[PDB]
């Protein structure tokens, strides 16, 4: 519904999302990975019509989904966006798969550093 | 009063009040009802 | 099958919100689904912490989140604000208060001792 | 809806492993999903009852 934005600081308990968030130093405001994704792909009565949505507008839908999720998890898709710290969001997600939540809280740095390399 | 043209807007803008030690929890709720419609068949024709 | 004969956890498959139930209606050449959903409302903000220290040990909630109203800390369930006092029957112990980032000091009350005076 | 706006229990629907979360990216005429999964490692054997 709404276009969400991340806070200026952009530091979510370690986890580093700079490769998927928009780059403010670009005319297009794409992410570093989106820039790679777009770099790989009239006649006798024939014409091609333009799309209704520009690719800037699509980028704005994607950044809203990213900003909603990183700050409120899945709550904004069912109602109002409810903030919760991200480290606590990750701990609930391990609980949903049957892992006890202390596994994150005692190993927060390890999971955040391993994630950052894996992405 | 005039066919105006404009650059459509994607929706209301909103910042989430994120911090590193803040949470938001609901204290009330509503029950909503919504419709969804699906076709299941056409008319059977024979020529 | 999945919206009418049961309860689904699939997001947006059975309406907008948290699926409770659905009722079918017949339409000409089609079907209409009346989707009943749960939508939270009227949020308040609170301060939170992942665990609580007591006797040098880390306590974690069994289900719920720790919240603070400004002066005292409580345990609440995640989907409806309903605070209870943090006790040894509400929490479980795991590890020490040296590995959790953001752990806070509070009192976790044991029901045994005030029964034994 | 099911991989980005929530957590799914559907096997192999949101990547390989136990689904934690997903992040969308825009592609030309398409969508790319970054699937974050939980994978166990380094098992030991035990006797059980
Ligand atoms: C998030 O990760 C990026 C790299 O993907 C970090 O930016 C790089 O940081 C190194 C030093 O650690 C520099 O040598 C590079 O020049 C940086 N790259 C760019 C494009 O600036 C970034 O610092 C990380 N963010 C945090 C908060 O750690
Ligand atoms: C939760 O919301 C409902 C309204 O949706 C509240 O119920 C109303 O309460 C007012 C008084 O505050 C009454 O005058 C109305 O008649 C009530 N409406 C209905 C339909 O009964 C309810 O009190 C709210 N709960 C809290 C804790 O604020
Ligand atoms: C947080 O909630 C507590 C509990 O309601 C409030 O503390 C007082 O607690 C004593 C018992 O220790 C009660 O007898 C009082 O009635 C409570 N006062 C109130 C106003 O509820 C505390 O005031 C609350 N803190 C804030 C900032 O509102
Ligand atoms: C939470 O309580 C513990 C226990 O009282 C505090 O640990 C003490 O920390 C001080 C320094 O702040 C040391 O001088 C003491 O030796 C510690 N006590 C023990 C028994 O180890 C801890 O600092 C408190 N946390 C906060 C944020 O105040
Ligand atoms: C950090 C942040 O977003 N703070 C907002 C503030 O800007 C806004 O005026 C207020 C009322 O809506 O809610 C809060
Ligand atoms: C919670 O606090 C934030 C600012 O930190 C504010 O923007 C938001 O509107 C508050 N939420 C409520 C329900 O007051
Ligand atoms: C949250 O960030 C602020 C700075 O913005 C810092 O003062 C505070 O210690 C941080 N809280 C935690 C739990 O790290
Ligand atoms: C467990 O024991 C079996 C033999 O009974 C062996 O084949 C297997 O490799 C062992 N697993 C580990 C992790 O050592």
């Amino acid at each position: 519904k709404q276009i969400y934005k991340t806070p200026p600081i952009k530091y979510f308990g370690g986890f580093n999302f700079s490769q998927i968030l928009p780059d403010p130093s670009k005319p297009s405001k794409r992410s570093p990975i989106e820039d790679l994704l777009f770099n790989k792909v009239k006649f006798n009565g024939l014409t091609v019509l333009p799309p209704l949505l520009t690719d800037e507008m699509i980028a704005q839908y994607t950044s809203a989904l990213l900003a909603g999720t990183i700050t409120s998890g899945w709550t904004f898709g069912a109602g109002p966006a409810l903030q919760i710290p991200f480290p606590m969001q990750m701990a609930y997600r391990f609980n949903g798969i049957g892992v006890t939540q202390n596994v994150l809280y005692e190993n927060q740095k390890l999971i955040a550093n391993q994630f950052n390399s894996a992405i | 009063q005039s066919i105006i043209a404009y650059t459509m807007s994607l929706g209301a803008e909103n910042s989430v009040a994120y911090s590193n030690n803040s949470i938001a929890i609901p204290t009330n709720f509503t029950i909503s009802v919504t419709t969804e419609i699906l076709p299941v068949s056409m008319t059977k024709t024979s020529v | 099958s999945e919206c009418v004969l049961g309860q689904s956890k699939r997001v947006d498959f059975c309406g907008k919100g948290y699926h409770l139930m659905s009722f079918p209606q017949s339409a000409p050449h089609g079907v209409v689904f009346l989707h009943v959903t749960y939508v939270p409302a009227q949020e308040k903000n609170f301060t939170t912490a992942p665990a609580i220290c007591h006797d040098g040990k880390a306590h974690f909630p069994r289900e719920g989140v720790f919240v603070s109203n400004g002066t005292h800390w409580f345990v609440t369930q995640r989907n409806f604000y309903e605070p209870q006092i943090i006790t040894t029957d509400n929490t479980f112990v795991s590890g020490n208060c040296d590995v959790v980032i953001g752990i806070v000091n509070n009192t976790v009350y044991d029901p045994l001792q005030p029964e034994l005076d």
